[PDB]
């Protein structure tokens, strides 16, 4: 069907403990990245086009849009201590919504 | 676009070393007595 | 663009018809117990 | 040069499957 | 533990309740691109595998 | 008698109406009484931009090109006052209408050109003395090109005009100079020219239909580059009509 | 150096007061007695050289008239920027709540 | 913080005369509001029409002035535009308009009452959230 | 003020600020820092004292709020313009250099 | 025996290295051409209009992608449901611009991938086997089905089917959030339960016969030389297993049935994920998460706060930024 | 049995798509409207708001260049602008009278709109079949106030839900039943395994 | 110095390819049957 099989059951078993219990591992180091805010946030080589060339769109900047809706529509609320005041004219938002 | 220049030399080791690193461990686990 | 569709229509006739006919030559009987 | 590298990386892969269906190691019983 | 010990404080931490843990995610998503990390894509990858 | 369900999906609906061969007709004009243009539509056949070489001393040709925004370009339904002047010179006074379609074509070897094709506020005048509009008429006119962006329209970083980012926030610590022009959009509005030759008449309806060839700058992406030059050709319908 | 005319704009009387010749027709709202009908004919009209062109519209009743007069304190007039009257950005900017 | 007597005293007209509201007409209020307003003005804004909003100071301007009971009232039987210059009742829910409206065929004139005092209270209770839109969700 | 003071009192020395594939020496992101320019000091047409709201770390981009002495709003930079109320140009925004190039 | 028979005869051998049949007959070609279309537009096709507004968006390697930004892009709104094959374009530039690629894709491949599920019953009748694998397959093929075609179809436009691309993944993903509040729809929760609970399963299930293998190995080898293909005999011991696990949680909540075993183990993932597949599926008919937006209201009728109103915060901002050139009216109605 | 879940499955996915897009024999006066017809709507009523403050709705050019209000269809027909592009194939009796043979006719949309079309229009943009589980009527963000989920979201949702697990129940019948009559439904005979009397692949 | 930027890449693959040939096959020789 797929034109690979396994064949050992021990080796079967093995790897069903390996795919999730590596998988979380994998996520935890990038959470402890996140701890200091040492994030995957960018790629410089789309920031440095996309700065330069405004025809140049990804579905990369696309999201980076979306991303900084979430920040100023969502901190004013969800950091009540920063007691933020953001007047309505500053909120990014695009034609019409 | 512009790349960071060490990136094609970091890509290339990431491959290469440890790929040769099995491949030299088959092979010679291919040649010892059938 | 005219001869592309033409084309595509004829490759994908043949093929339901290889779907088609295959499953009606004798196919319950393509097992390896009770035929 | 970053196009090639992705592709090459991919081109290998697809071979690698390639070997790992018609060049496994043939299951034997017992 | 980790997480909001590397930041301000525990605040940041998750909350423990259903839609507290959503609003986590999407924080995670709109202010860490959490989505773009390899690290969690590989999380993903065993997750889902 | 068409009716849409006949026409839907045809590519008719972008095709503008064509006069008999027997329309080879004459419509009287009495400079007493007030016209209008009740219906102007403008069908493009044929989009050429200006290819832009590397010196001066050979003059860049307009080259053909590849439409590849489909059957969307057309301007219709367009109207406006068709005054009788005092030489018996006919000008006609765009109104309104749909006088505008974005249209993108496609130079050899890919670069995308969009323009804005249009007759926005469009003043075309005849020769003098036109005391019947007939084969033989002329109408030579100008018109604006406003940007084919308008001023709310953010580029895939988040910056506008009327709305937007005024800098590239992805880096926050560059100096600003090298992106002036990137950061800081500009709407254009430049002047196009057209003509229109009419080739049929039928003097008993006011109806008449021709070919038009306009002149015209492409986008400028609010300032971010050079527009292009654009030579659009096609045929034209007119229906007059005292008003 | 290249200049952001919306921006600039905001430096002058067009960021203080209905402009006649610019500001979208939402404006009207701001003041009695200026929405819908005279907002109309004031948008259709323009431009206008002083503020007080505006009493020169045709076919405005009386109770009209003595409407703008009351508000053309309210009102200025700048050179018409092609950016915010191109669109029919006056009848619709793109803004609602 | 409670719904006090005070927060239901709201301008029964343009004179300066007011009226306490009880709470089972604030409730009625919002019922009815629910009932035959709501799909266009939830919140204070208007859908089809978001230049105007339900807003006190947005209806002291109104001509008439609808900052009242009896404006509101008078609204819900013959809607203008905000300049008073048309009649609106073809296009908006109004007891003249009943036939095309069918859901004004059973709001009485204590109806009428109860969701022009649910305009009036509302903002008195939620500030600017009332009339703000998602800015202020 | 020493100059050594004033640059810890700016964001691009706080760690909490990068990036896990931005690599290399902090130089290379802002730049080598040469002078100080001094303590910017904003003020709108009135006169009074403004105070530009920070950049908290967690946020990669930020927009321009300036509040006075009490933390009421001022003055900002818009994203849309046609509702702008605290535009630089309509609050007659200054800036002014104390200390520094 | 005639041609045609012995073709059958080939098509549905039990001996062919892969298993062919009548289901692989429709699968090969489509698969192969989606494949082959995918490659091709992944690392070479240009900017597509994915919007209809004329604002391409670049998805290939060769116009400034990496392999996470890298998409072949949805068909453009202008085009909606409308069928664009290759022949209803002017050109093959044309083509292109519109997002061709992308519907030439995902119909090859459901169409193969529909196909796989047959062919995967299909093999098992050959072999004698019992049925069901492919009703366990069912589960992602629904899933695909739903962000490919069902979604699209509820919202008017293939432009609204999720980007054959890591980013336009994650794209599709909060735009879905703003649109449907995912996070807050039971049938999504039942997906997470599934995949969270299959992980959970997967590694549990790992460890348990991993840890009862019986020792048939010297320290040196690898255990898994312990076990060779085709034995008789169980290669672990599930008595010792069930009494592991029956001590760490209680003995009636641990399972010494291998065969109950294994099919909870199928179970509970393919159901997670059939509600998944259906959430998505059904979302695309604008049956949304639950909202509870300003849900608790004080005495005077303050309102206050719930983690729900926080969601919702994030869900405006993802909304009000979405598409920031394609709305023209008030309300995102799809 | 097998047979007639596979045709009920079909059946089940057709009613959905009927109830989603067909407003003839599920009529809107009592299904609510489509979601085509409501975003549809939508345009509608911004077209006559807009035109009746003076805007010139033909040549209105919007953000993208593209007409705000009006623009053409890939086959030039006259059609709605913003996001209701999408939507263009949409047809109802509020809508018809000021479509022409081009497509929407600039002309009637001026001079003939009744106050009738503005009020369904108005009706069916504010009664989009969008709302969530718990009947919040409206987009995901959306405040409570409003109690409503369209009919059509309701059937539409149902009826995919039952034709999918109509399929399944298919495949499972299905493949049961010709396990069933070869005699292997209930596993291998471990003295017959097929398997053990075919070739080697490799 | 501004050298060429492809220049590390070539020396690093011209040392590894050739060096890891002789030692795949030095390795499998040394474990075949002595
Ligand atoms: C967690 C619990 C764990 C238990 C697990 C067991 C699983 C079974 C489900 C448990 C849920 C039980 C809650 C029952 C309460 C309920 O439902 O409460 C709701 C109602 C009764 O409550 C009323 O619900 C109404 C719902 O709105 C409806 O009525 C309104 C007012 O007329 C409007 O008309 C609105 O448009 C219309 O949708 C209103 O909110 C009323 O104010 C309120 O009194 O029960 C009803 O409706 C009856 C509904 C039965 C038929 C459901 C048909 C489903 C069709 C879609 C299926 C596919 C999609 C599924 C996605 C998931
Ligand atoms: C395809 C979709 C998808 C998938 C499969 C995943 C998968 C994963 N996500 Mg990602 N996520 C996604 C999309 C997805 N995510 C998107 C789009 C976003 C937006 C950015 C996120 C944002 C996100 C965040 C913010 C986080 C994840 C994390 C994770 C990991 C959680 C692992 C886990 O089980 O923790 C569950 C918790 C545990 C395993 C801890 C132990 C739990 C104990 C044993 C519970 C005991 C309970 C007790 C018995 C009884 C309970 C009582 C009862 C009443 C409840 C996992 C790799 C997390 C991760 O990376 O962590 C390192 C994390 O923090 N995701
Ligand atoms: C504790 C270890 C450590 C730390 C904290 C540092 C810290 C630093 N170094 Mg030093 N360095 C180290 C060890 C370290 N280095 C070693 C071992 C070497 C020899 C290779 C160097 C050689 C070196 C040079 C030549 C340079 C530095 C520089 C720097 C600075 C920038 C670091 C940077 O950009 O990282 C970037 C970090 C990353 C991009 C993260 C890499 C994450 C890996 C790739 C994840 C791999 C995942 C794995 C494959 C997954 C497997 C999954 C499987 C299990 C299933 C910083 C002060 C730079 C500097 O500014 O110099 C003055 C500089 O030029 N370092
Ligand atoms: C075609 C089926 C169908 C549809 C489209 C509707 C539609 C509707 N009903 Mg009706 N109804 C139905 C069947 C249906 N109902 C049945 C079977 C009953 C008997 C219980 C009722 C009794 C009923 C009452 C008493 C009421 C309604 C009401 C309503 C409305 C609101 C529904 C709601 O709030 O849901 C809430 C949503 C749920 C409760 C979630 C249901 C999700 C199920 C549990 C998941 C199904 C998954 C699958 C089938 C299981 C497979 C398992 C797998 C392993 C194989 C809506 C118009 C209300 C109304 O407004 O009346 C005017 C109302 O008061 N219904
Ligand atoms: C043109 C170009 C360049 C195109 C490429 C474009 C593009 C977008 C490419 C994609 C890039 C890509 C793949 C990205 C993914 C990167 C990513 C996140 C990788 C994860 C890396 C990683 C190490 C993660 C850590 C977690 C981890 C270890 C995951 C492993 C996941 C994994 C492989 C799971 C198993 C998957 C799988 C299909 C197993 C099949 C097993 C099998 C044959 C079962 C059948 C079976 C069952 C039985 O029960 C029995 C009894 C028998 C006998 C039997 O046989
Ligand atoms: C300081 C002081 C006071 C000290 C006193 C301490 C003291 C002595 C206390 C004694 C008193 C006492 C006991 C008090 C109790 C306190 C208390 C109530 C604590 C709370 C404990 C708590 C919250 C527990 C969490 C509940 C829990 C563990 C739930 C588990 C739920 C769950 C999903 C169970 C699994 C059930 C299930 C269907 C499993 C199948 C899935 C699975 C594992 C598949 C894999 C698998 C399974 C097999 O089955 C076998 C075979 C094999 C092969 C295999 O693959
Ligand atoms: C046998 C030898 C094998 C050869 C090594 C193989 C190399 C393979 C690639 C390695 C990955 C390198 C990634 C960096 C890319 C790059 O260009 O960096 C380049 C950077 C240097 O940074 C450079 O600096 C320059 C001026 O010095 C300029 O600023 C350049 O622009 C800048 O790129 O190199 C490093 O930072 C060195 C290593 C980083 C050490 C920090 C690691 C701490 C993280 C611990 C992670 C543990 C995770 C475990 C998970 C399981
Ligand atoms: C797996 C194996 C992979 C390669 C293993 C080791 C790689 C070593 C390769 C040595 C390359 C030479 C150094 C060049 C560095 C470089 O930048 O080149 C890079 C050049 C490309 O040149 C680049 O061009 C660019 C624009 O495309 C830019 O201008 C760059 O500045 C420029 O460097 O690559 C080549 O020219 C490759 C083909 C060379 C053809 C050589 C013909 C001569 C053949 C003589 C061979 C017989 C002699 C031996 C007999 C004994
Ligand atoms: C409130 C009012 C009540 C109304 C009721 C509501 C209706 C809904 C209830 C549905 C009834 C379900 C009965 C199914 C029994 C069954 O499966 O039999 C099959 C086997 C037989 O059990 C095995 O039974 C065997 C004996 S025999 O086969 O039954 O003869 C025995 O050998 C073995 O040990 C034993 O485990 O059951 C098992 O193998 C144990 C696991 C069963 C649970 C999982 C199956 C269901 C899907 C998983 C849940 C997914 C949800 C999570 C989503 C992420
Ligand atoms: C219709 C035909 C469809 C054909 C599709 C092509 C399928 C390719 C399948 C994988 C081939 C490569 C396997 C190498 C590895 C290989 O040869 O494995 C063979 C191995 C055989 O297992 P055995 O039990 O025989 O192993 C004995 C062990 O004891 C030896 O120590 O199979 C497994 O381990 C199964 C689990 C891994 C399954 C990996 C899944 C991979 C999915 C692909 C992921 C990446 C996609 C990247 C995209 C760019
Ligand atoms: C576009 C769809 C086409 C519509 C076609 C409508 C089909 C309805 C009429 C069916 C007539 C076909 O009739 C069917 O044909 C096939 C192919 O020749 C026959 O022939 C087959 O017989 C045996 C049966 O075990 C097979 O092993 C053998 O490979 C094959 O020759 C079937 O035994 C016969 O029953
Ligand atoms: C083997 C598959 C080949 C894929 C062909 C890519 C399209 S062809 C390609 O198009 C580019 C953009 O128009 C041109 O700039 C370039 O000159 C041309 O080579
Ligand atoms: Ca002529
Ligand atoms: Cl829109």
């Amino acid at each position: 069907i797929f034109g690979i099989a396994f064949s050992n059951k021990r080796w079967l078993h093995f790897f069903m403990l390996f795919v999730p219990v590596t998988g979380l591992w994998m996520s935890a180091i990038g959470v402890v990245g996140l701890a200091l805010n040492l994030r995957s946030y960018d790629f410089i080589s789309q920031e440095i086009r996309a700065a330069e060339d405004p025809e140049f769109e990804t579905f990369y900047t696309k999201n980076l849009l979306l991303n900084e809706g979430i920040r100023a529509w969502m901190a004013p609320q969800d950091q009540p201590h920063e007691n933020f005041v953001f007047p309505e004219e500053v909120l990014p938002r695009g034609n019409a919504l | 676009m512009e790349v960071n220049q060490l990136g094609l030399i970091a890509t290339a080791l990431f491959v290469l070393v440890p790929s040769v690193f099995l491949i030299i461990l088959y092979v010679q686990t291919e040649s010892q007595q059938k | 663009m005219e001869t592309l569709k033409i084309t595509v229509y004829i490759v994908v006739t043949f093929f339901v018809l290889l779907f088609v006919f295959g499953f009606l030559s004798g196919d319950p009987a393509r097992n390896p117990k009770r035929k | 040069m970053e196009t090639i590298t992705y592709v090459f990386i991919f081109a290998c892969i697809i071979a690698l499957f390639f070997f790992a269906i018609f060049f496994r190691e043939p299951p034997r019983i017992t | 533990l980790i997480y909001p010990l590397g930041q301000s404080s525990w605040f940041f931490a998750p909350s423990f309740g259903v839609a507290a843990i959503f609003r986590f995610l999407l924080f995670f998503q709109g202010f860490h691109n959490w989505t773009l990390n390899p690290f969690h894509m590989m999380g993903v990858a065993g997750v889902l595998g | 008698t068409l009716t849409y369900d006949d026409i839907v999906g045809t590519g008719l609906a972008n095709k503008c109406p064509t006069l008999d061969d027997t329309a080879r007709g004459a419509y009287p004009i009495d400079s007493s009484q007030t016209y209008r243009i009740a219906r102007l539509c403008l069908q493009p056949t044929t989009f050429l931009v200006k290819e832009e070489p590397k010196n001066k001393r050979q003059e860049a040709e307009f080259v053909p090109t590849k439409l590849v925004t489909r059957e969307t370009t057309s301007l219709d339904q367009i109207q406006g006052e068709l005054k009788v002047n005092s030489d018996g010179s006919l000008t006609f006074v765009e109104e309104d209408g749909i006088d505008f379609q974005p249209v993108t074509v496609q130079m050899a070897g890919g670069e995308r050109i969009p323009l804005l094709f249009t007759v926005k506020n469009l003043v075309a005048s005849t020769q003098p003395n036109v005391t019947s509009i007939t084969t033989s008429t002329d109408f030579k006119g100008e018109f604006n090109v406003p940007s084919y962006r308008t001023a709310n329209f953010l580029d895939p970083k988040g910056r506008g005009l009327a709305s937007g980012y005024d800098s590239a926030i992805a880096l926050p610590q560059a100096k600003e100079e090298e992106l002036a022009r990137a950061n800081v959009k500009r709407f254009s509005l430049t002047k196009g020219q057209i003509s229109l030759n009419v080739a049929k008449v039928d003097g008993r309806t006011g109806e008449i239909a021709g070919t038009f060839e306009s002149e015209q700058l492409s986008d400028d992406d609010m300032g971010a580059h050079e527009p292009h030059e654009v030579k659009i050709q096609g045929v034209f319908y007119a229906s007059i009509e005292p008003a | 150096e290249l200049v952001n005319v919306v921006d600039e704009k905001l430096g002058t009387a067009y960021g203080e007061k209905i402009d006649l010749n610019n500001t979208n027709i939402a404006a009207f709202i701001q003041y009695r007695g200026l929405y819908p009908t005279l907002a109309k004919l004031i948008v259709k009209n323009a431009p206008y050289e002083s503020v007080e062109d505006v009493l020169n519209i045709p076919g405005l009743t009386e109770r009209q008239k003595q409407i703008l007069r009351e508000n053309l304190e309210h009102f200025t007039v700048t050179e018409v920027e092609t950016a915010l009257v191109e669109g029919g950005d006056r009848y619709n900017n793109g803004l609602y709540k | 913080a409670e719904l006090t007597p005070e927060v239901l005293t709201v301008p029964l007209n343009s004179e300066g005369k007011t009226i306490t509201l009880t709470e089972k007409q604030y409730l009625e209020g919002k019922r009815l509001f629910q009932y035959a307003c709501a799909s266009c003005h939830v919140g204070g804004i208007t859908k089809t029409n978001p230049s105007l909003d339900l807003r006190t100071e947005t209806l002291a301007l109104a001509t008439p002035p609808r900052d009242n009971i009896e404006g509101l009232v008078d609204y819900m039987k013959n809607p203008t535009t905000y300049d008073g210059e048309q009649e609106i009742a073809e296009v908006h829910p109004s007891l003249r308009s009943a036939d095309i409206f069918p859901k004004m065929r059973n709001l009485t004139e204590k109806d009428l009452v109860a969701i022009a005092g649910h305009i009036l209270v509302e903002p008195k209770i939620l500030g600017d959230k009332w009339g703000g839109g998602k800015v202020y969700y | 003020i020493p100059e050594k003071l004033a640059f810890y009192d700016y964001i691009g020395n706080n760690p909490a600020k990068g990036g896990l594939f931005r690599t290399g020496p902090m130089n290379k992101g802002d730049g080598i820092a040469q002078a100080w320019k001094g303590h910017a000091v904003f003020r709108n047409k009135e006169g009074e004292e403004l105070f530009v709201r920070r950049m908290p770390a967690f946020f990669e981009s930020f927009p321009v709020i300036l509040t006075d002495k009490n933390g009421v709003v001022k003055a900002d930079i818009p994203f849309r313009r046609a509702e702008s109320k605290y535009s630089f140009e309509q609050q007659g925004v200054t800036v002014s250099f104390y200390g520094g190039e | 025996a005639n041609l045609w028979e012995r073709f059958c005869n080939w098509v549905t051998s039990t001996d062919n290295r892969l298993y062919v049949g009548w289901f692989g007959v429709i699968m090969i070609p489509t698969l192969l051409a989606a494949t082959i279309c995918f490659v091709i537009a992944f690392i070479a096709a240009p900017p597509v209009d994915i919007d209809g507004i004329r604002e391409p968006v670049s998805g290939s390697l060769l116009y400034g992608n990496n392999i996470i930004t890298g998409a072949v892009v949805p068909s453009s709104n202008a085009i909606g449901l409308h069928f664009y094959p290759i022949w209803e374009a002017a050109s093959l530039d044309e083509w292109l611009y519109n997002g061709g690629p992308y519907q030439l894709i995902i119909f090859h491949f459901l169409l193969g991938a529909s196909c796989y599920m047959g062919r995967q019953w299909e093999l098992s009748y050959r072999l004698g086997m019992r049925p069901w694998i492919c009703v366990a397959y069912s589960a992602p093929l629904a899933s695909a089905f739903a962000v490919f075609l069902i979604y699209p179809i509820g919202q008017g436009s293939f432009s609204d089917g999720m980007p054959l691309g890591i980013s336009g993944t994650f794209n599709f993903m909060i735009v879905f959030q703003a649109e449907h509040n995912i996070l807050m729809h039971p049938f999504h929760q039942l997906g997470v339960a599934g995949v969270f609970g299959g992980a959970l399963f997967c590694a549990m299930h790992g460890s348990l016969v991993t840890s009862s293998l019986i020792r048939e190995t010297t320290e040196t080898e690898s255990a898994n030389y312990g076990y060779k293909f085709g034995q008789e005999e169980e290669t672990y011991n599930i008595v010792a297993a069930h009494g592991y696990f029956g001590r760490l949680i209680f003995q009636y909540a641990s399972f010494n049935n291998s065969r109950s075993l294994h099919f909870f183990l199928a179970a509970w993932p393919v159901v997670g994920v059939w509600f998944a597949a259906l959430g998505i599926s059904t979302m695309a008919f604008n049956l949304n998460g639950f909202n509870f937006n300003h849900s608790v209201i004080d005495a005077k009728g303050n309102v206050i706060n719930t983690w729900a109103d926080i969601i919702n915060r994030a869900n405006l901002g993802m909304e009000v930024m979405h598409e920031r050139n394609a709305h023209n009216f008030p309300l995102d109605l799809a | 049995l097998s047979y007639s879940l596979g045709a009920l499955s079909m059946m089940g996915f057709i009613a959905t798509c009927f109830v989603w897009f067909n407003n003839t024999v599920y009529p809107s006066e009592f299904y609510g409207p489509t979601g085509p017809e409501a975003s549809q709507a939508q345009a509608m009523t911004f077209l006559i708001r807009d035109q009746k403050l003076g805007a010139n709705v033909g040549s209105a050019q919007g953000p993208t260049g593209l007409g705000k209000y009006l623009m053409r269809s890939p086959t030039g027909e006259i059609i709605f602008g913003g996001e209701t592009m999408r939507f263009w194939d949409f047809r109802g009796p509020w809508l018809e009278p000021l479509r022409g043979p081009n497509g929407l006719d600039l002309n009637k949309i001026k001079n003939d709109i009744q106050p009738w079309q503005e009020r369904r229009a108005a009706e069916y943009m504010t009664h989009a079949p969008l709302g969530s589980l718990n009947s919040v009527g409206g987009v995901a963000t959306e405040i409570n106030s409003v109690n409503f989920v369209s009919p059509r979201s309701w059937l539409a949702t149902s009826h995919f839900v039952l034709a999918f697990f109509f399929l399944v129940g298919h495949l499972w019948h299905a493949g049961r039943a010709r396990a069933a009559a070869a005699g292997f439904e209930k596993g291998i005979d471990r003295e017959s395994e097929p398997v053990l009397s075919m070739p080697s692949l490799d």
